[PDB]
Protein backbone atom coordinates (compact mmCIF):
# COMPACT_ATOMS: atom_id res chain seq x y z
CA UNK A 1 0.00 0.00 0.00
CA UNK A 2 2.72 2.46 1.03
CA UNK A 3 5.88 0.69 -0.17
CA UNK A 4 5.56 2.48 -3.52
CA UNK A 5 5.71 5.93 -1.90
CA UNK A 6 8.38 4.69 0.52
CA UNK A 7 10.61 3.60 -2.37
CA UNK A 8 9.89 6.82 -4.24
CA UNK A 9 10.94 8.84 -1.19
CA UNK A 10 14.15 6.88 -0.61
CA UNK A 11 15.06 7.12 -4.30
CA UNK A 12 14.48 10.88 -4.23
CA UNK A 13 16.66 10.98 -1.11
CA UNK A 14 19.54 9.15 -2.78
CA UNK A 15 19.17 11.42 -5.81
CA UNK A 16 19.33 14.47 -3.54
CA UNK A 17 22.42 13.24 -1.71
CA UNK A 18 24.16 12.40 -4.99
CA UNK A 19 23.24 15.76 -6.51
CA UNK A 20 24.38 18.02 -3.66
CA UNK A 21 27.88 16.49 -3.85
CA UNK A 22 28.28 15.77 -7.56
CA UNK A 23 31.73 17.39 -7.76
CA UNK A 24 33.41 14.91 -5.42
CA UNK A 25 31.59 11.99 -7.05
CA UNK A 26 32.78 12.95 -10.54
CA UNK A 27 36.32 13.58 -9.30
CA UNK A 28 36.38 10.15 -7.66
CA UNK A 29 34.97 8.59 -10.84
CA UNK A 30 37.59 10.08 -13.15
CA UNK A 31 40.29 9.21 -10.62
CA UNK A 32 39.04 5.61 -10.57
CA UNK A 33 39.11 5.48 -14.37
CA UNK A 34 42.67 6.82 -14.42
CA UNK A 35 43.61 4.31 -11.71
CA UNK A 36 42.29 1.43 -13.81
CA UNK A 37 44.17 2.72 -16.86
CA UNK A 38 47.40 3.10 -14.90
CA UNK A 39 47.20 -0.31 -13.23
CA UNK A 40 46.54 -2.00 -16.58
CA UNK A 41 49.55 -0.15 -18.00
CA UNK A 42 51.82 -1.05 -15.08
CA UNK A 43 50.69 -4.67 -15.37
CA UNK A 44 51.60 -4.62 -19.07
CA UNK A 45 54.14 -1.81 -19.46
CA UNK A 46 57.14 -0.71 -17.42
CA UNK A 47 56.87 2.79 -15.94
CA UNK A 48 53.88 4.55 -14.30
CA UNK A 49 54.67 7.95 -15.88
CA UNK A 50 52.18 10.12 -13.97
CA UNK A 51 51.83 12.30 -17.09
CA UNK A 52 50.69 9.24 -19.09
CA UNK A 53 47.11 10.50 -18.79
CA UNK A 54 48.34 13.83 -20.16
CA UNK A 55 50.06 12.36 -23.22
CA UNK A 56 47.04 10.06 -23.62
CA UNK A 57 44.31 12.71 -23.74
CA UNK A 58 46.61 14.93 -25.80
CA UNK A 59 46.09 12.51 -28.70
CA UNK A 60 42.27 12.42 -28.86
CA UNK A 61 43.66 20.08 -19.75
CA UNK A 62 41.60 21.94 -17.15
CA UNK A 63 38.15 20.37 -17.38
CA UNK A 64 36.35 19.19 -14.24
CA UNK A 65 34.07 16.86 -16.26
CA UNK A 66 36.05 14.72 -18.69
CA UNK A 67 33.19 12.19 -18.80
CA UNK A 68 31.63 13.46 -22.04
CA UNK A 69 35.00 12.81 -23.73
CA UNK A 70 35.12 9.06 -23.13
CA UNK A 71 38.74 8.17 -23.90
CA UNK A 72 39.17 4.89 -21.98
CA UNK A 73 36.46 2.22 -22.22
CA UNK A 74 37.95 -1.10 -21.13
CA UNK A 75 35.08 -3.55 -20.84
CA UNK A 76 35.50 -4.70 -17.23
CA UNK A 77 35.11 -1.06 -16.16
CA UNK A 78 31.63 -0.90 -17.68
CA UNK A 79 30.92 -4.33 -16.20
CA UNK A 80 31.74 -2.99 -12.74
CA UNK A 81 29.69 0.16 -13.35
CA UNK A 82 26.71 -1.95 -14.42
CA UNK A 83 27.15 -4.13 -11.33
CA UNK A 84 27.07 -1.00 -9.17
CA UNK A 85 24.05 0.55 -10.89
CA UNK A 86 22.00 -2.67 -10.67
CA UNK A 87 22.58 -2.85 -6.92
CA UNK A 88 19.34 -3.30 -4.93
CA UNK A 89 17.60 -0.63 -2.91
CA UNK A 90 18.63 0.34 0.66
CA UNK A 91 22.23 -0.14 -0.55
CA UNK A 92 22.56 2.67 -3.06
CA UNK A 93 21.37 4.69 -0.07
CA UNK A 94 24.46 3.45 1.77
CA UNK A 95 26.63 4.38 -1.21
CA UNK A 96 25.16 7.89 -1.25
CA UNK A 97 25.66 8.28 2.50
CA UNK A 98 29.28 7.16 2.22
CA UNK A 99 29.81 9.60 -0.66
CA UNK A 100 28.33 12.38 1.47
CA UNK A 101 30.67 11.43 4.32
CA UNK A 102 33.80 11.34 2.16
CA UNK A 103 32.71 14.63 0.57
CA UNK A 104 32.06 16.59 3.79
CA UNK A 105 34.60 15.05 6.17
CA UNK A 106 35.52 18.53 7.38
CA UNK A 107 31.95 19.17 8.51
CA UNK A 108 31.81 15.65 9.96
CA UNK B 1 0.13 -41.69 -2.67
CA UNK B 2 1.59 -38.86 -4.76
CA UNK B 3 4.84 -37.69 -3.12
CA UNK B 4 6.15 -40.95 -1.63
CA UNK B 5 8.56 -41.63 -4.50
CA UNK B 6 10.36 -38.28 -4.29
CA UNK B 7 10.13 -38.36 -0.49
CA UNK B 8 11.82 -41.78 -0.32
CA UNK B 9 14.45 -40.57 -2.80
CA UNK B 10 15.22 -37.61 -0.53
CA UNK B 11 15.24 -39.99 2.44
CA UNK B 12 17.79 -42.27 0.79
CA UNK B 13 19.91 -39.22 -0.01
CA UNK B 14 19.69 -38.16 3.64
CA UNK B 15 20.59 -41.65 4.87
CA UNK B 16 23.67 -41.97 2.66
CA UNK B 17 24.75 -38.43 3.56
CA UNK B 18 24.41 -39.20 7.27
CA UNK B 19 26.45 -42.37 6.86
CA UNK B 20 29.14 -40.44 4.97
CA UNK B 21 29.38 -37.59 7.48
CA UNK B 22 29.48 -40.06 10.37
CA UNK B 23 32.27 -42.04 8.70
CA UNK B 24 34.10 -38.73 8.32
CA UNK B 25 33.53 -37.36 11.85
CA UNK B 26 33.24 -40.34 14.21
CA UNK B 27 36.57 -40.22 16.05
CA UNK B 28 35.95 -36.73 17.40
CA UNK B 29 32.54 -37.71 18.79
CA UNK B 30 33.71 -40.94 20.42
CA UNK B 31 36.82 -39.38 21.93
CA UNK B 32 34.92 -36.33 23.19
CA UNK B 33 32.25 -38.45 24.86
CA UNK B 34 34.88 -40.73 26.40
CA UNK B 35 36.75 -37.76 27.86
CA UNK B 36 33.49 -36.31 29.18
CA UNK B 37 32.64 -39.60 30.91
CA UNK B 38 36.15 -39.70 32.37
CA UNK B 39 35.69 -36.16 33.71
CA UNK B 40 32.23 -36.89 35.14
CA UNK B 41 33.29 -39.66 37.53
CA UNK B 42 36.91 -38.94 38.40
CA UNK B 43 37.87 -42.17 40.21
CA UNK B 44 40.17 -44.90 38.91
CA UNK B 45 39.22 -47.51 36.27
CA UNK B 46 38.69 -44.43 34.12
CA UNK B 47 42.36 -43.43 34.08
CA UNK B 48 42.95 -46.06 31.39
CA UNK B 49 40.34 -44.41 29.16
CA UNK B 50 42.30 -41.17 29.41
CA UNK B 51 45.63 -42.88 28.70
CA UNK B 52 44.17 -44.57 25.63
CA UNK B 53 42.37 -41.58 24.12
CA UNK B 54 45.13 -39.15 25.03
CA UNK B 55 47.94 -41.16 23.46
CA UNK B 56 45.70 -42.27 20.58
CA UNK B 57 44.66 -38.89 19.15
CA UNK B 58 48.17 -37.64 18.22
CA UNK B 59 49.25 -41.13 17.10
CA UNK B 60 46.54 -42.38 14.75
CA UNK B 61 48.16 -45.80 14.28
CA UNK B 62 47.02 -46.72 17.79
CA UNK B 63 43.40 -45.72 17.11
CA UNK B 64 42.51 -49.32 16.22
CA UNK B 65 43.62 -50.99 19.46
CA UNK B 66 42.77 -47.98 21.65
CA UNK B 67 39.11 -48.54 20.75
CA UNK B 68 38.92 -52.24 21.61
CA UNK B 69 40.79 -51.63 24.87
CA UNK B 70 38.08 -49.20 25.98
CA UNK B 71 35.39 -51.55 24.64
CA UNK B 72 36.67 -54.30 26.93
CA UNK B 73 37.32 -52.09 29.95
CA UNK B 74 33.84 -50.54 29.92
CA UNK B 75 32.10 -53.92 30.08
CA UNK B 76 34.55 -55.06 32.77
CA UNK B 77 33.59 -51.95 34.76
CA UNK B 78 29.88 -52.57 34.18
CA UNK B 79 30.18 -56.15 35.42
CA UNK B 80 32.10 -55.01 38.51
CA UNK B 81 29.69 -52.17 39.31
CA UNK B 82 26.74 -54.54 39.04
CA UNK B 83 28.52 -57.11 41.20
CA UNK B 84 29.05 -54.44 43.87
CA UNK B 85 25.27 -54.11 44.40
CA UNK B 86 24.54 -57.43 46.10
CA UNK B 87 23.32 -57.49 49.69
CA UNK B 88 26.30 -59.61 50.79
CA UNK B 89 28.86 -56.86 50.11
CA UNK B 90 28.49 -55.17 53.53
CA UNK B 91 30.66 -52.02 53.31
CA UNK B 92 30.34 -51.73 57.10
CA UNK B 93 32.90 -54.52 57.52
CA UNK B 94 34.94 -52.66 54.87
CA UNK B 95 34.72 -49.04 56.00
CA UNK B 96 37.46 -47.26 57.93
CA UNK B 97 37.24 -44.38 60.40
CA UNK B 98 40.30 -42.08 60.18
CA UNK B 99 41.23 -40.83 63.69
CA UNK B 100 41.13 -37.05 64.18
CA UNK B 101 44.51 -35.30 64.39
CA UNK B 102 45.73 -33.13 67.25
CA UNK B 103 46.90 -29.54 67.43
CA UNK B 104 50.61 -30.40 67.39
CA UNK B 105 51.37 -32.96 64.67
CA UNK B 106 49.83 -33.07 61.17
CA UNK B 107 47.40 -30.33 62.16
CA UNK B 108 45.08 -28.49 59.79
CA UNK B 109 45.52 -24.70 60.17
CA UNK B 110 41.70 -24.54 60.22
CA UNK B 111 41.19 -26.75 63.26
CA UNK B 112 37.70 -25.66 64.32
CA UNK B 113 36.28 -26.75 60.94
CA UNK B 114 37.89 -30.05 59.93
CA UNK B 115 34.84 -30.75 57.88
CA UNK B 116 36.56 -32.28 54.85
CA UNK B 117 37.39 -35.69 53.48
CA UNK B 118 38.92 -38.28 55.84
CA UNK B 119 37.08 -36.54 58.69
CA UNK B 120 33.38 -35.97 57.85
CA UNK B 121 32.55 -39.56 56.86
CA UNK B 122 34.13 -43.03 57.20
CA UNK B 123 36.20 -43.53 54.06
CA UNK B 124 35.69 -46.57 51.84
CA UNK B 125 38.60 -48.42 50.17
CA UNK B 126 36.43 -48.87 47.04
CA UNK B 127 35.08 -45.32 46.66
CA UNK B 128 38.58 -44.31 45.54
CA UNK B 129 38.39 -47.05 42.88
CA UNK B 130 34.93 -46.38 41.43
CA UNK B 131 32.41 -48.63 43.13
CA UNK B 132 29.87 -46.40 44.88
CA UNK B 133 26.83 -48.67 45.51
CA UNK B 134 24.02 -46.59 44.03
CA UNK B 135 20.41 -47.73 44.15
CA UNK B 136 18.85 -47.20 40.67
CA UNK B 137 21.71 -49.00 38.85
CA UNK B 138 20.53 -47.37 35.61
CA UNK B 139 21.47 -43.74 36.21
CA UNK B 140 24.65 -45.25 37.69
CA UNK B 141 25.60 -47.19 34.54
CA UNK B 142 24.35 -45.03 31.66
CA UNK B 143 27.69 -43.24 31.26
CA UNK B 144 29.21 -46.65 30.48
CA UNK B 145 26.33 -48.12 28.47
CA UNK B 146 26.33 -45.13 26.13
CA UNK B 147 30.11 -45.35 25.83
CA UNK B 148 29.87 -49.01 24.84
CA UNK B 149 27.13 -48.11 22.37
CA UNK B 150 29.33 -45.45 20.76
CA UNK B 151 32.32 -47.80 20.62
CA UNK B 152 30.15 -50.36 18.83
CA UNK B 153 28.52 -47.83 16.50
CA UNK B 154 32.00 -46.75 15.39
CA UNK B 155 32.90 -50.12 13.87
CA UNK B 156 29.28 -50.38 12.75
CA UNK B 157 29.71 -47.26 10.60
CA UNK B 158 33.09 -48.52 9.40
CA UNK B 159 31.79 -51.90 8.25
CA UNK B 160 28.60 -50.39 6.81
CA UNK B 161 30.68 -48.08 4.63
CA UNK B 162 32.82 -51.08 3.71
CA UNK B 163 29.74 -53.05 2.65
CA UNK B 164 28.51 -50.02 0.71
CA UNK B 165 31.86 -50.02 -1.08
CA UNK B 166 31.45 -53.72 -1.87
CA UNK B 167 28.03 -53.56 -3.48
CA UNK B 168 27.46 -50.71 -5.94
CA UNK B 169 31.14 -50.96 -6.81
CA UNK B 170 32.96 -47.74 -5.92
CA UNK B 171 36.22 -46.61 -4.32
CA UNK B 172 37.19 -44.85 -1.11
CA UNK B 173 37.15 -41.13 -2.04
CA UNK B 174 40.65 -39.77 -1.51
CA UNK B 175 39.05 -36.30 -1.48
CA UNK B 176 37.76 -36.61 2.07
CA UNK B 177 35.19 -33.81 1.98
CA UNK B 178 31.49 -33.03 1.61
CA UNK B 179 31.36 -31.35 -1.82
CA UNK B 180 33.67 -33.54 -3.88
CA UNK B 181 33.59 -31.23 -6.91
CA UNK B 182 34.23 -27.85 -5.26
CA UNK B 183 37.98 -27.22 -5.26
CA UNK B 184 40.45 -24.33 -5.14
CA UNK B 185 39.75 -23.34 -8.75
CA UNK B 186 36.02 -23.15 -8.02
CA UNK B 187 36.63 -20.91 -4.99
CA UNK B 188 36.68 -17.46 -6.61
CA UNK B 189 33.65 -17.97 -8.87
CA UNK B 190 30.56 -17.48 -6.71
CA UNK B 191 29.72 -16.75 -3.10
CA UNK B 192 28.02 -20.15 -2.78
CA UNK B 193 31.13 -21.77 -4.22
CA UNK B 194 33.29 -19.99 -1.64
CA UNK B 195 30.99 -21.13 1.17
CA UNK B 196 31.26 -24.69 -0.13
CA UNK B 197 35.05 -24.42 -0.34
CA UNK B 198 35.22 -23.24 3.27
CA UNK B 199 32.88 -25.98 4.49
CA UNK B 200 35.28 -28.33 2.68
CA UNK B 201 38.75 -27.11 3.70
CA UNK B 202 38.34 -24.69 6.61
CA UNK B 203 40.67 -26.48 9.03
CA UNK B 204 43.11 -27.12 6.18
CA UNK B 205 43.79 -23.41 5.74
CA UNK B 206 43.16 -22.22 9.30
CA UNK B 207 44.68 -24.94 11.46
CA UNK B 208 47.43 -23.16 13.40
CA UNK B 209 45.34 -19.99 13.55
CA UNK B 210 42.76 -22.07 15.45
CA UNK B 211 45.11 -24.18 17.59
CA UNK B 212 46.72 -21.03 18.96
CA UNK B 213 43.28 -19.57 19.70
CA UNK B 214 42.34 -22.80 21.48
CA UNK B 215 45.49 -22.61 23.61
CA UNK B 216 44.68 -18.99 24.44
CA UNK B 217 41.18 -20.11 25.43
CA UNK B 218 42.69 -22.75 27.71
CA UNK B 219 44.92 -20.11 29.30
CA UNK B 220 42.18 -17.53 29.72
CA UNK B 221 39.52 -19.85 31.12
CA UNK B 222 41.81 -22.07 33.23
CA UNK B 223 43.98 -19.35 34.83
CA UNK B 224 46.32 -21.32 37.08
CA UNK B 225 49.84 -22.79 37.12
CA UNK B 226 49.21 -25.20 34.25
CA UNK B 227 47.88 -22.22 32.32
CA UNK B 228 51.32 -20.69 32.87
CA UNK B 229 52.92 -23.88 31.51
CA UNK B 230 50.67 -23.69 28.45
CA UNK B 231 51.68 -20.05 28.00
CA UNK B 232 55.34 -21.05 28.22
CA UNK B 233 54.93 -23.62 25.45
CA UNK B 234 52.79 -21.23 23.38
CA UNK B 235 55.49 -18.55 23.51
CA UNK B 236 58.13 -21.19 22.81
CA UNK B 237 56.40 -22.48 19.69
CA UNK B 238 55.37 -19.05 18.36
CA UNK B 239 58.97 -17.83 18.70
CA UNK B 240 59.66 -19.91 15.60
CA UNK B 241 58.15 -17.41 13.18
CA UNK B 242 57.97 -19.24 9.85
CA UNK B 243 55.26 -21.83 9.22
CA UNK B 244 57.62 -24.64 8.21
CA UNK B 245 59.73 -23.70 11.25
CA UNK B 246 57.03 -24.96 13.64
CA UNK B 247 56.13 -28.02 11.56
CA UNK B 248 59.20 -29.59 13.19
CA UNK B 249 58.22 -29.11 16.85
CA UNK B 250 54.52 -29.93 16.50
CA UNK B 251 54.89 -33.64 17.43
CA UNK B 252 56.80 -32.56 20.54
CA UNK B 253 53.95 -30.19 21.38
CA UNK B 254 51.40 -32.99 20.97
CA UNK B 255 53.44 -35.32 23.19
CA UNK B 256 53.68 -32.54 25.77
CA UNK B 257 49.91 -32.07 25.69
CA UNK B 258 49.31 -35.79 26.18
CA UNK B 259 51.81 -36.05 29.04
CA UNK B 260 50.37 -32.99 30.78
CA UNK B 261 46.76 -34.15 30.53
CA UNK B 262 47.93 -37.49 31.94
CA UNK B 263 49.72 -35.77 34.82
CA UNK B 264 46.72 -33.53 35.51
CA UNK B 265 44.36 -36.49 35.73
CA UNK B 266 46.84 -38.36 37.94
CA UNK B 267 46.85 -35.30 40.20
CA UNK B 268 43.05 -35.04 40.22
CA UNK B 269 42.79 -38.72 41.20
CA UNK B 270 44.28 -37.81 44.58
CA UNK B 271 45.93 -40.21 47.01
CA UNK B 272 44.28 -43.37 48.42
CA UNK B 273 42.29 -42.09 51.41
CA UNK B 274 42.25 -45.46 53.19
CA UNK B 275 45.64 -44.83 54.86
CA UNK B 276 44.97 -41.75 56.97
CA UNK B 277 48.23 -40.05 55.90
CA UNK B 278 47.74 -36.52 54.57
CA UNK B 279 49.60 -34.27 52.13
CA UNK B 280 52.88 -32.55 53.03
CA UNK B 281 51.36 -29.10 52.44
CA UNK B 282 48.94 -29.72 55.35
CA UNK B 283 51.13 -30.25 58.44
CA UNK B 284 52.01 -28.39 61.62
CA UNK B 285 54.74 -26.34 59.96
CA UNK B 286 53.49 -25.33 56.52
CA UNK B 287 52.86 -22.07 54.69
CA UNK B 288 50.43 -23.14 51.95
CA UNK B 289 46.84 -21.98 52.46
CA UNK B 290 43.60 -22.53 50.56
CA UNK B 291 44.03 -19.88 47.85
CA UNK B 292 47.58 -20.84 46.86
CA UNK B 293 46.77 -24.56 47.09
CA UNK B 294 43.82 -24.01 44.75
CA UNK B 295 45.85 -21.94 42.29
CA UNK B 296 48.52 -24.62 42.15
CA UNK B 297 46.88 -27.77 40.79
CA UNK B 298 47.91 -29.97 43.71
CA UNK B 299 45.90 -32.87 45.15
CA UNK B 300 43.87 -32.02 48.23
CA UNK B 301 40.89 -33.10 50.33
CA UNK B 302 39.34 -29.89 51.69
CA UNK B 303 39.48 -28.31 48.21
CA UNK B 304 39.06 -30.55 45.19
CA UNK B 305 40.95 -29.76 41.97
CA UNK B 306 38.12 -29.09 39.54
CA UNK B 307 38.25 -31.98 37.03
CA UNK B 308 36.18 -30.21 34.37
CA UNK B 309 39.26 -28.10 33.63
CA UNK B 310 40.56 -31.02 31.54
CA UNK B 311 38.01 -30.58 28.74
CA UNK B 312 39.94 -27.51 27.58
CA UNK B 313 43.20 -29.45 27.47
CA UNK B 314 41.33 -32.17 25.59
CA UNK B 315 40.04 -29.68 23.03
CA UNK B 316 43.57 -28.35 22.60
CA UNK B 317 44.93 -31.89 22.18
CA UNK B 318 42.29 -32.78 19.59
CA UNK B 319 42.97 -29.65 17.56
CA UNK B 320 46.72 -30.22 17.83
CA UNK B 321 46.38 -33.80 16.56
CA UNK B 322 44.23 -32.67 13.64
CA UNK B 323 46.78 -29.97 12.81
CA UNK B 324 49.58 -32.55 12.98
CA UNK B 325 47.70 -34.67 10.45
CA UNK B 326 47.27 -31.57 8.28
CA UNK B 327 51.01 -30.86 8.41
CA UNK B 328 51.63 -34.50 7.53
CA UNK B 329 49.40 -34.64 4.44
CA UNK B 330 49.65 -31.07 3.11
CA UNK B 331 52.83 -31.82 1.14
CA UNK B 332 51.23 -34.49 -1.06
CA UNK B 333 50.72 -33.13 -4.57
CA UNK B 334 47.43 -35.03 -5.02
CA UNK B 335 45.83 -32.81 -2.37
CA UNK B 336 48.11 -29.83 -3.06
CA UNK B 337 46.56 -29.43 -6.51
CA UNK B 338 43.00 -29.39 -5.11
CA UNK B 339 42.67 -26.84 -2.29
CA UNK B 340 46.38 -26.96 -1.53
CA UNK B 341 49.65 -25.02 -1.80
CA UNK B 342 49.57 -23.84 1.80
CA UNK B 343 53.24 -22.80 1.83
CA UNK B 344 53.90 -19.19 2.79
CA UNK B 345 55.12 -16.64 0.26
CA UNK B 346 58.31 -14.63 0.03
CA UNK B 347 58.48 -11.29 1.82
CA UNK B 348 60.66 -9.20 -0.52
CA UNK B 349 58.09 -9.00 -3.33
CA UNK B 350 56.16 -5.92 -4.45
CA UNK B 351 53.00 -5.16 -6.40
CA UNK B 352 55.09 -3.45 -9.09
CA UNK B 353 56.59 -5.71 -11.77
CA UNK B 354 54.73 -8.68 -10.26
CA UNK B 355 51.00 -8.16 -10.91
CA UNK B 356 51.48 -10.27 -14.07
CA UNK B 357 52.76 -13.31 -12.14
CA UNK B 358 50.33 -14.09 -9.32
CA UNK B 359 47.65 -16.71 -10.08
CA UNK B 360 44.92 -14.86 -8.15
CA UNK B 361 42.62 -12.74 -10.35
CA UNK B 362 41.89 -9.08 -9.75
CA UNK B 363 38.95 -8.07 -7.58
CA UNK B 364 39.34 -4.34 -6.84
CA UNK B 365 36.71 -3.18 -9.33
CA UNK B 366 34.11 -5.68 -8.04
CA UNK B 367 32.81 -7.36 -11.18
CA UNK B 368 31.13 -10.24 -9.33
CA UNK B 369 29.20 -10.01 -6.07
CA UNK B 370 31.65 -11.46 -3.53
CA UNK B 371 34.38 -9.09 -4.73
CA UNK B 372 32.85 -6.43 -2.49
CA UNK B 373 33.41 -8.82 0.42
CA UNK B 374 36.97 -9.44 -0.77
CA UNK B 375 37.81 -5.74 -0.90
CA UNK B 376 36.11 -5.14 2.46
CA UNK B 377 38.06 -7.98 4.11
CA UNK B 378 41.45 -7.37 2.46
CA UNK B 379 41.65 -3.58 2.58
CA UNK B 380 39.11 -2.15 5.04
CA UNK B 381 39.88 -4.58 7.89
CA UNK B 382 43.26 -3.16 8.93
CA UNK B 383 41.54 -0.08 10.34
CA UNK B 384 38.96 -2.29 12.04
CA UNK B 385 41.64 -4.26 13.89
CA UNK B 386 43.28 -0.95 14.78
CA UNK B 387 39.97 0.16 16.31
CA UNK B 388 39.84 -3.18 18.15
CA UNK B 389 43.36 -2.60 19.51
CA UNK B 390 42.18 0.81 20.70
CA UNK B 391 39.10 -0.65 22.38
CA UNK B 392 41.00 -3.38 24.21
CA UNK B 393 43.21 -0.74 25.83
CA UNK B 394 40.49 1.41 27.40
CA UNK B 395 38.10 -1.23 28.80
CA UNK B 396 40.06 -2.98 31.57
CA UNK B 397 42.05 -0.13 33.12
CA UNK B 398 45.45 -1.61 33.97
CA UNK B 399 49.14 -0.86 33.55
CA UNK B 400 49.40 -2.99 30.39
CA UNK B 401 47.03 -0.70 28.47
CA UNK B 402 49.91 1.62 27.52
CA UNK B 403 51.32 -0.67 24.84
CA UNK B 404 47.92 -1.06 23.20
CA UNK B 405 47.38 2.69 22.92
CA UNK B 406 50.95 3.30 21.73
CA UNK B 407 50.71 0.66 19.00
CA UNK B 408 47.25 1.85 17.97
CA UNK B 409 48.41 5.46 17.65
CA UNK B 410 51.57 4.49 15.77
CA UNK B 411 49.79 2.27 13.26
CA UNK B 412 46.93 4.74 12.83
CA UNK B 413 49.46 7.50 12.10
CA UNK B 414 52.07 5.62 10.01
CA UNK B 415 49.68 3.12 8.45
CA UNK B 416 48.91 4.47 5.00
CA UNK B 417 52.59 4.76 4.07
CA UNK B 418 53.71 1.40 5.48
CA UNK B 419 51.69 -0.57 2.93
CA UNK B 420 53.94 0.90 0.23
CA UNK B 421 56.95 -0.85 1.75
CA UNK B 422 57.63 -4.55 1.19
CA UNK B 423 55.78 -6.67 3.72
CA UNK B 424 58.99 -7.27 5.69
CA UNK B 425 58.83 -4.18 7.91
CA UNK B 426 55.07 -4.23 8.49
CA UNK B 427 55.31 -7.92 9.36
CA UNK B 428 58.13 -7.19 11.81
CA UNK B 429 56.04 -4.54 13.55
CA UNK B 430 52.96 -6.78 13.60
CA UNK B 431 55.08 -9.57 15.09
CA UNK B 432 56.29 -7.22 17.83
CA UNK B 433 52.64 -6.44 18.53
CA UNK B 434 51.77 -10.16 18.67
CA UNK B 435 54.61 -10.61 21.15
CA UNK B 436 53.36 -7.77 23.33
CA UNK B 437 49.84 -9.21 23.30
CA UNK B 438 50.89 -12.71 24.33
CA UNK B 439 53.23 -11.22 26.95
CA UNK B 440 50.34 -9.25 28.43
CA UNK B 441 48.28 -12.45 28.50
CA UNK B 442 51.03 -14.34 30.32
CA UNK B 443 51.61 -11.53 32.83
CA UNK B 444 47.91 -11.15 33.61
CA UNK B 445 47.86 -14.90 34.21
CA UNK B 446 50.91 -14.77 36.50
CA UNK B 447 49.66 -11.81 38.56
CA UNK B 448 46.43 -13.62 39.50
CA UNK B 449 47.92 -14.57 42.89
CA UNK B 450 41.80 -9.31 35.10
CA UNK B 451 39.70 -11.83 33.18
CA UNK B 452 41.23 -11.60 29.71
CA UNK B 453 38.45 -11.67 27.13
CA UNK B 454 39.23 -8.63 24.98
CA UNK B 455 42.90 -9.61 24.73
CA UNK B 456 41.95 -12.97 23.21
CA UNK B 457 39.74 -11.29 20.61
CA UNK B 458 42.52 -8.82 19.84
CA UNK B 459 44.95 -11.72 19.43
CA UNK B 460 42.53 -13.47 17.07
CA UNK B 461 42.08 -10.38 14.89
CA UNK B 462 45.83 -9.74 14.80
CA UNK B 463 46.42 -13.34 13.71
CA UNK B 464 43.77 -12.94 11.01
CA UNK B 465 45.38 -9.75 9.71
CA UNK B 466 48.83 -11.36 9.79
CA UNK B 467 47.54 -14.26 7.72
CA UNK B 468 46.04 -11.66 5.38
CA UNK B 469 49.34 -9.83 4.88
CA UNK B 470 50.99 -12.99 3.50
CA UNK B 471 48.29 -13.57 0.87
CA UNK B 472 48.36 -13.11 -2.90
CA UNK B 473 45.09 -11.14 -2.74
CA UNK B 474 46.92 -8.29 -0.98
CA UNK B 475 49.29 -7.49 -3.85
CA UNK B 476 46.36 -6.19 -5.90
CA UNK B 477 45.48 -3.79 -3.09
CA UNK B 478 49.13 -2.75 -2.93
CA UNK B 479 49.07 -2.05 -6.68
CA UNK B 480 45.91 0.03 -6.26
CA UNK B 481 47.58 1.96 -3.44
CA UNK B 482 50.60 2.58 -5.67
CA UNK B 483 48.23 3.88 -8.34
C1 LIG C 1 32.96 -45.47 62.37
O1 LIG C 1 32.18 -44.23 62.69
C2 LIG C 1 30.74 -44.44 62.47
C3 LIG C 1 29.96 -43.17 62.75
O2 LIG C 1 30.91 -42.19 63.15
C4 LIG C 1 30.20 -45.64 63.26
O3 LIG C 1 28.85 -45.89 62.85
C5 LIG C 1 31.01 -46.89 63.04
O4 LIG C 1 30.57 -47.90 63.96
C6 LIG C 1 32.49 -46.60 63.28
N1 LIG C 1 33.27 -47.80 63.06
C7 LIG C 1 33.51 -48.28 61.84
C8 LIG C 1 32.58 -47.80 60.76
O5 LIG C 1 34.42 -49.06 61.61
C1 LIG D 1 52.60 -30.05 71.89
O1 LIG D 1 54.05 -30.22 72.22
C2 LIG D 1 54.45 -29.41 73.38
C3 LIG D 1 55.89 -29.75 73.73
O2 LIG D 1 56.04 -31.15 73.50
C4 LIG D 1 53.54 -29.59 74.60
O3 LIG D 1 53.85 -28.59 75.57
C5 LIG D 1 52.08 -29.49 74.25
O4 LIG D 1 51.30 -29.87 75.39
C6 LIG D 1 51.74 -30.41 73.09
N1 LIG D 1 50.33 -30.33 72.77
C7 LIG D 1 49.80 -29.35 72.04
C8 LIG D 1 48.32 -29.43 71.83
O5 LIG D 1 50.46 -28.43 71.58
Amino acid sequence: FTWVLFLATVDSFTTWLNSISREHIDISTVLRIERCMLTREIKKGNVPTRESIHMYYQNHLTASDLLMSKMFHDDELEESEKFYVDQPRFLLLFYAMYNTLVARSEMV
Amino acid sequence: TVLFLKFLEYFHKLQVFMWWILELHIIKIVSSYIIWVTVKEVSLFNYVFLISWAFALPYAKLRRAASSVCTVWTCVIIVCKMLYQLQTIKPENFSVNCSLPNENQTNIPLHELNKSLLYSAPVDPTEWVGLRKSSPLLVYLRNNLLMLAILAFEVTVYRHQEYYRGRNNLTAPVSKTIFHDITRLHLDDGLINCAKYFVNYFFYKFGLETCFLMSVNVIGQRMDFYAMIHACWLIGVLYRRRRKAIAEVWPKYCCFLACIITFQYFVCIGIPPAPCRDYPWRFKGAYFNDNIIKWLYFPDFIVRPNPVFLVYDFMLLLCASLQRQIFEDENKAAVRIMAGDNVEICMNLDAASFSQHNPVPDFIHCRSYLDMSKVIIFSYLFWFVLTIIFITGTTRISIFCMGYLVACFYFLLFGGDLLLKPIKSILRYWDWLIAYNVFVITMKNILSIAGIIWDSICFAFLLLQRRVFMSYYFLHVVADIKA
